[PDB]
């Protein structure tokens, strides 16, 4: 090996010039998908890699002073594609504005373009253009090339579009997409899903592009890109939630490999990285490459090329015959070099060589995929990995896989140590176990295992009367006026300032959409127009919802926000969490709890979060303070001075709903004057807005603001009846609800919003705030408007629990809040006894929260097992692994399972699903959805458990006929009935109550009754002898 | 410590250019419209209209010792690069036209003088306008050479090198080819009669003398990026101007467009 | 501001006379673990403030501080300390 | 893009401050001589004369969004810390003298108001000059506290923490001690009689109150760096302040130095 | 080993505060060579290494958020020592100039100073003060600490003085000195020899000092020090 380094790079010089740089589009700089055939199609994602391949060789070409001009040819080969990629997106800047406001498949940036003009080729109907990775990979690569010194962004107008490109990528945590393989899922029905590979890339893209100057070394404060920390965090939360699964339909996908490595390295958790990794390695590795995913029908022998969609049952025909992609070996080879283990480079090089092809000139060719011939699909299905596969691309045919060709150049250079990993990844994305001090990248000063962040908390009082009153009890609250350099702003105020970020009228982009700023954003310190700004978190706002005025709720809203900042805030400086105390907090008995948290806040630890209590001037002196120059680069120094926080200088309802709603006469208006309750006029003025128009006038004025003034009055004086009708008949929404439903649904927890016994809407995939508004109020509930107000309460409370106590919502596939209200109200009937129970519409939100915690706790306490079965059954709490076990029950049962008029067959269920599959869980719930009586349902699941603990231990007994659990349930009850009749002869007939209070496990437990039932029915069939286990008799 | 008075007067100059020329630069492709009434972009007006942007960029780069001065110099220089590369897209989207005009010097195989300022496309057909203007492409090539010598990196690939050479052959026969000229009207009669106007031939000679042995990635270049110009056509151009001057064409005793040549 | 006063008795027998007068007070033992000391102990413990033997600084000289000093509530080695005013 | 006009006026103030105050800033010690004739540096003249640099630095840090603005603000704040650390070194070179003043409230144990600007040393002996000016150290401590509260890290270690605390100890007894005062001449007669001057004790009250419960390490500090002030001494200072105002001392019907305390 | 890493760092904090930081001079920040004896001997190189140790402890403590002020305490103790060395040198700045124009063992900066006053203590005849390892190590530790965030150089006049120190250092290839051991050589004749240690330290200082903004991130063009390329090459 005496060749000069000129020689080895010339070896790689050829390959790129002959196999990738020959086919680069001279006009748009793009890289066509099909090298031969005359196709104009160029994809966003693959074209990014092709430029990076020349970039990788370009960095290798930086090591020679005598490059004969090769370095600039390969450096600007990347720039030509990225600028052409950049050029394509503006061409669609109208779509970018639409996707920013309303994320949808029909408003997104496109993914395929004319290679020779850059014009749009396929419409939304023809092609699924929602591919977040392509936009995210662009932003991740764009900073990656700019950091190395390439100049792609040329003027401030491109800065605004890339800034707006961040605003689109900021919302990928909740917008589903078709993903890398433009299919969406394994079913290929055109239905969009959330993918970890797509979501992870945006997190990596936002991490690198945050604060990055698009102008490189030649840049100033007007060329930095600002990334919403909250939007990145919500995307970060989704990525760990979905993983190790790529999507709902995908248990594991080999497309996760770019997600956990080159280009993203988006996972900062090694363990997860390991668990994500093996499921890719174990389930998708093959001799000829990595299969895209299990049951992938892309370019398979059993797939009709004409149809653009796959039949729901066609999926099982793709099992064991998935095409193996050699490119994913090249991905692994880079992984070996980057993370320092050398074998992984060699073992995945030894697999790449046999599947590698060559041109006429000897230049190696990376095939796209290897497909098993239709002549051998049966043999391949029987024994996978034993039949030869034919390459999609072989060379000498005119077809080359440029994305694979690009990775080949990158991987070999790192393997040959012609590019060091630090050069090819300039904005560290792979950080070794030495994981400290990376902005937005989970590595704070403490590192990857310590999270004892000390959060800077400043106490701000609403009024001067308050701060003296708080001082008299030992709490030291500064006040707004006291701090002139420091101007305190509402979180909605930072939005207006942020509508000016990325504004360009020339391309017609409006900037950052009007959105609430989360805890992480409000945690920073800001400079707008030269005035120092500190924003108190949105959890102190009294407009979004009516749960914020309750001190006990505000007591925990501070607590979980403090926990949220402590664990997610991984920036350089310490966050600022301003606290704001209003008069309504102190007045009444509400002073007692707020003082204690203030006192514990003084101590230095709250909610397990270390805090630093001091004056706002002291707490801001040297921290890294966020710069708001875009409000000044447009010369808007005379922008209106943003409105800082300003210092301020008893019976049950005697009127029943049915009593006067049924009353026909319109005299009820006189009753409004006759009645004196605050909750009353919440209704009379509420029906007034419906009965005689929206903006009718009365004694005080237009009725529209009276309901609002009542709600303002009601919330402060804490008669929570009126504050619920007032908040219902005015149709208000909390902005925190919109991504609450997203958070539940990305955990696999299906959300439905409809009252018990009324129409319920299934939210399978997440929707936008506009859509959920009509579902909350208009279409779902019309019997009572106040149903939404209580409905809107828990979905914030559920969001609180799912974060603080994730385990508490385990076992339930779906959180039906409407049934939770029925569960919520029914337990009070048990709690109240022979007394008119407390109304759920009368309790304060903390009581609703504490009620929610009490009855959704684990071991329900002191409940006759009847009440446990009511709570658990109405709550749809299923045992851990219940869905797994019924699959096993469904596996060795010929005639499936019948539950109260539904039929769960063995086929096509077994062929179309997997034992861990998420889709199967819905079907069994659909099978059990008809159980009207909740304790019957819990009896059904234990019976379903009972056969499971029966069947798996007892592998010889199989069903012969259909399994109707109702017959299994009753026969257990009658044989139950005879024994207790033998004891005391209970005269109640057809009453399940004696069965429900019976404990599952005990002397004569419900399980013991149930297994006898399942023992007999199994015993009425053939006892199959095992080949594995010989029989002694 | 403080910015020099050159810097402040340059900031005034930058506000002038922003308000006048650069605020109509179409962000998507970097081109400029003619007016609010005529929305399309001429390649000649585009190449010339960024001369002020170029001068601002070089003037700022001379005193670019601070982050903001460096960044504004970068913005001006790369706005210039944006416009000339957008015009490169416009020209390369008619590569068949360049190839045809190389052999058969007809007016129907010529690069359009105007392009869609929004999509790098041809708004009008090959016959709805007088498109063959061998001084507009000439000024484009001459300024491309001048920018590459002053360090601006406009072209990015060897395909761009080959297209620039085929443009060289496009402008090579400008001395023997009749064109509608700087005023898009041919002769004095304004009847679609293309004529050999001296401005086109002179700008052709200027570009050809500019693009000789000029490495077109700049100092970070090699033999593959040398633009090769035969001095035979250059000297034929000079001879034709000598025969023409002070006349600009056979039909015109003198045209002020010769200020773009002298 | 309003001034809090904790009326205290040395022994149970002085507490009984006050109780006979309808006065509810605690002893030096009932106030425990809160520990009550005179102002001279305050002046002494405050002399360890700013001490640096290498810099030959030995803290504050013994100075009497008025009712302002004894009316603050002190924590010395995680123990609540109250010092009585010097006019007694 | 360009610097704000406020920045223009602030560089104007920069030239003014540079040519008046900061041009005499002694390099080695950071101190400021009174004049070319008086080549010694007083504590009070230095502390009051560095205020301009503080104000200019804080003004720049308000608009510190560009690198050179950061540089100017840093220059001024660190010139402030330079002067104040030079003065701290001058005081701490005389630690035995503060120690003697702590228990002996004598005029012979008082820190010299003037020091050698070139070596942080003593120019004249303890008896050649009137050195007890409890309003020079008072303003020094007050502005030390205010710069620590404003982001300036002046003290650098716990030894300086105890020295500043023992200097509060040096100043806590200003109410019950006669000093030669702001004008270095004692009483009205100017005959070596030290008198209780209102400006001195008011400056002492300000230093005691402002520095009370303050982290000399700044925000990034701990319990070892908080310097504790008893409210009793500062309120005695306040009491004899009202009892003696509107006069300046027993022999002084009025002084314009009371402007420093009101 | 379940010891929390705070206890691990508190161990070394103890060691530093008891054995190293207990002896720092309040007036100059220098660390005396003799801990006991009343000797005012303060070596520049000795104090430089002491400040380096304190700075290393501060870098360690930087990883814990609830530091109780220890990161600042150690960082600024190191800054205090580094600034005391600077003060001692700008007290001799006339010798800085006269060494710049003409290097000589009787024209050099002193390598030892009074720990409690910062003034010169041993004259040229008594002690061999030409130790390039002192000023070179000063520049190296200065650039190391400013890069780590220790804000040491304060105004442009300190910038000029440090640059003149670079001017003195650039000449070391032709300046024979007494070395880190202040003895000159084995024979102990007070003779000056060229030492590899001193020239290497000066080369490292020139490499790091070159193009270094003494103001850290908080600086502009007027705080960057320029180093003669040829001088460093030689
Ligand atoms: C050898 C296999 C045989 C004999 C199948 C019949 C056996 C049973 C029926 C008993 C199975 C029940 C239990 C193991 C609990």
């Amino acid at each position: 090996d005496n060749e000069t380094l000129w020689d080895k790079l010339d070896h790689y010089y050829r390959i790129v010039k002959s196999t990738l740089l020959l086919y680069q589009s001279p006009t748009t700089g793009l890289f066509p998908t099909k090298t031969c055939g005359g196709d104009q199609k160029a994809k966003i994602q693959d074209s990014l890699y092709c430029a990076a391949g020349a970039w990788a060789l370009a960095l290798a070409y930086r090591r020679i002073d005598d490059d004969k001009g090769r370095t600039h040819e390969l450096e600007h080969s990347a720039i030509k594609c990225m600028r052409g990629i950049l050029y394509c997106y503006m061409r669609q800047a109208d779509k970018v504005q639409q996707f920013k406001q309303d994320p949808r498949p029909t408003t997104c940036l496109h993914s395929v373009f004319n290679v020779h003009t850059g014009d749009e080729l396929l419409s939304y109907e023809e092609y699924g253009h929602l591919q977040i990775n392509a936009v995210s990979l662009y932003l991740l690569y764009l900073v990656e090339m700019i950091s190395s010194g390439l100049q792609i962004i040329y003027n401030t107008d491109e800065v605004s579009f890339i800034q707006n490109l961040v605003f689109c990528v900021e919302r990928v945590y909740r917008v589903p997409d078709f993903g890398v393989w433009e299919r969406g899922s394994k079913y290929n029905n055109g239905s969009t899903e959330l993918h970890s590979s797509s979501v992870g890339l945006a997190k990596a893209a936002l991490e690198a592009i945050n604060g990055f100057n698009l102008f490189g070394n030649q840049g100033c404060s007007w060329s930095v890109i600002f990334v919403d920390l909250d939007a990145h965090n919500r995307n970060r939360q989704t990525l760990c939630s979905l993983l190790p699964r790529e999507s709902r339909s995908h248990n594991t996908d080999a497309a996760l490999l770019p997600c956990i490595s080159y280009p993203a390295f988006a996972l900062d958790d090694e363990v997860l990285f390991s668990q994500t990794l093996d499921k890719v390695v174990r389930k998708l590795k093959g001799k000829y490459g990595f299969k895209r995913f299990l049951r992938d029908g892309y370019r398979t022998s059993l797939e009709d090329p004409n149809r653009c969609y796959y039949k729901p049952a066609e999926i099982k025909l793709f099992d064991g015959i998935e095409c193996e992609f050699p490119i994913f070996f090249l991905y692994m080879m880079i992984d070996g070099v980057f993370r320092g283990n050398p074998k992984q480079v060699q073992e995945y090089q030894d697999l790449l060589t046999p599947v590698l092809h060559h041109t006429t000139e000897g230049y190696p060719v990376v095939p796209k995929y290897y497909y098993v011939p239709a002549d051998f699909v049966e043999y391949e299905k029987n024994n996978p990995g034993s039949q030869k596969r034919f390459p999609s691309n072989c060379g000498r045919d005119g077809k080359l896989f440029l994305w694979g060709q690009a990775l080949y150049i990158i991987a070999k250079l790192l393997a040959d140590e012609l590019i060091s990993p630090k050069d090819i990844d300039p904005v560290q994305r792979y950080v070794p176990l030495k994981d400290q001090r990376n902005v937005s990248m989970r590595f704070s000063n403490q590192g990857p295992l310590e999270n004892d962040l000390v959060v800077h908390v400043a106490l701000i009082a609403e009024s001067q009367r308050l701060q003296v009153f708080l001082n008299t009890y030992g709490i030291q609250t500064q006040t707004p006026q006291q701090v002139e350099p420091i101007q305190i702003w509402p979180q909605q105020e930072l939005v207006k300032a942020y509508l000016q970020l990325g504004i360009n009228e020339k391309l017609g982009l409006s900037g950052r959409p009007d959105r609430p700023i989360g805890c992480l954003g409000t945690s920073k310190i800001y400079r707008i127009l030269g005035k120092t700004v500190v924003c108190y978190p949105i959890i102190f706002d009294l407009s979004d919802f009516y749960m914020s005025q309750d001190v006990f709720l505000l007591i925990d809203d501070i607590k979980n926000a403090l926990q949220f900042i402590k664990q997610y805030w991984k920036m350089h400086g310490r966050p600022l969490f301003l606290v704001l105390i209003r008069e309504d907090n102190i007045r009444g008995s509400r002073f007692n709890p707020i003082l204690d948290m203030l006192a514990a806040l003084k101590k230095g630890i709250i909610g397990g979060v270390k805090v630093h209590v001091d004056r706002l001037q002291t707490l801001i002196s040297g921290a890294v303070v966020e710069q708001l120059d875009f409000l000044r680069i447009s010369d808007t120094e005379e922008l209106p001075e943003f409105k800082s926080f300003e210092e301020l200088e008893g019976q049950q309802p005697d009127v029943n709903i049915s009593e006067w709603k049924d009353k026909p006469t319109h005299e009820i208006l006189q009753k409004l004057n006759d009645c004196s309750c605050l909750a009353s006029q919440a209704i009379l003025l509420g029906i007034l807005l419906k009965r005689e128009g929206p903006n009718f006038i009365t004694k005080e004025g237009t009725v529209s603001d009276h309901i609002e003034r009542v709600y303002r009055r009601a919330g402060s004086q804490k008669l929570w009846l009126a504050v619920r009708y007032g908040a219902a008949f005015t149709q208000k929404f909390s902005s925190s609800i919109a991504p609450h439903i997203t958070t539940f649904l990305v955990h696999g927890k299906q959300v439905t919003l409809g009252a018990f016994g009324h129409e319920e809407e299934v939210i399978s995939n997440p929707l936008s705030p506009r859509v959920i508004q009509n579902i909350i109020y208009y279409k779902c509930n019309t019997h009572d408007e106040r149903e939404a107000v209580i409905q809107q309460e828990l979905v914030i409370h559920i969001g609180w629990i799912i974060s603080n106590n994730p385990e508490l919502f385990s076992g339930m596939l779906k959180i039906r809040i409407g049934w939770i209200i029925h569960a919520m109200e029914y337990e009070l009937q048990i709690r109240g006894g022979d007394k008119p129970a407390l109304d759920l519409y009368q309790l304060s939100p903390s009581e609703v929260k504490q009620l929610l915690l009490d009855i959704l706790q684990p071991q329900q306490n002191g409940r006759c097992w009847l009440n446990r079965r009511q709570i658990d059954g109405s709550l749809n709490r299923t045992p851990t692994g219940f869905y797994d076990r019924v699959w096993q029950i469904l596996e060795r049962t010929p005639n499936g399972i019948i539950v109260a008029g539904k039929h769960l067959p063995q086929q096509p269920t077994l062929s179309d699903m997997t034992m861990y599959e998420m889709n199967f869980s819905l079907l069994v719930e659909d099978t059990l959805g008809n159980i009207d009586q909740p304790q019957y349902r819990q009896i059904v699941v234990e019976l379903l458990m009972v056969v499971s603990i029966v069947l798996e231990r007892n592998p010889e007994l199989e069903f012969q006929d259909k399994v109707d659990l109702d017959r299994l349930v009753k026969e257990a009850f009658n044989e139950f009935q005879k024994d207790q009749s033998r004891l005391k002869e209970i005269e109640k007939q057809d009453d399940m109550t004696s069965f429900y209070n019976t404990p599952p496990l005990g002397k004569r437990g419900t399980c013991s009754y149930l297994t006898k039932a399942v023992m007999n029915l199994l015993l009425e069939g053939e006892v199959k002898p095992n080949n594995d286990d010989p029989c002694l008799i | 410590r403080s910015r020099s008075n050159s810097g402040v007067r340059l900031d005034g100059y930058a506000r002038l250019v922003q308000q006048t020329i650069l605020c109509h630069q179409n962000p998507v492709t970097g081109l400029l419209p003619a007016s609010y009434d005529q929305k399309d972009a001429w390649v000649r007006d585009n190449v010339y209209s960024i001369l002020a942007v170029w001068g601002l960029g070089l003037a700022y780069r001379k005193n670019a010792d601070r982050d903001e001065d460096k960044a504004k110099a970068y913005e001006l220089e790369q706005s210039v690069v944006k416009l000339m590369r957008g015009l490169l897209h416009c020209m390369i989207r008619q590569v068949d036209k360049v190839e045809s005009f190389k052999y058969s010097q007809s007016t129907k195989d010529s690069l359009h003088a105007k392009y869609n300022t929004k999509t790098c496309a041809t708004v009008v057909g090959d016959d709805q306008w007088g498109h063959l203007q061998l001084d507009a492409t000439s000024v484009y090539l001459l300024f491309l050479a001048q920018m590459t010598a002053s360090g601006l990196h406009i072209i990015h690939s060897l395909d761009e090198v080959n297209f620039i050479q085929n443009l060289v052959f496009y402008i090579e026969a400008a001395y023997k080819t009749a064109d509608f000229g700087i005023w898009e009207r041919g002769d004095k009669t304004n009847q679609g009669i293309s004529e050999l106007n001296a401005s086109s031939v002179g700008m052709a000679k200027a570009a050809l003398e500019a693009l000789d042995e000029l490495d077109l990635f700049g100092v970070k270049g090699g033999p593959q990026s040398v633009i090769h110009v035969l001095a035979d056509e250059v000297q034929h151009c000079q001879s034709i101007l000598n025969s023409l001057l002070p006349r600009a064409s056979t039909s015109k005793e003198v045209d002020a467009s010769l200020l773009s040549v002298v | 501001v309003v001034v809090q006063v904790s009326i205290l008795a040395e022994t149970e027998e002085i507490k009984t006379i006050l109780k006979d007068k309808g006065i509810y007070v605690e002893t030096i033992a009932e106030v425990y673990p809160i520990r009550v000391q005179p102002a001279r102990i305050l002046s002494h413990i405050y002399s360890s403030l700013g001490c640096n033997n290498r810099m030959k600084l030995s803290g504050r000289p013994y100075r009497h501080m008025g009712v302002l000093g004894t009316s603050k509530l002190y924590d010395i080695r995680k123990t609540i300390f109250t010092f009585t005013p010097q006019f007694i």
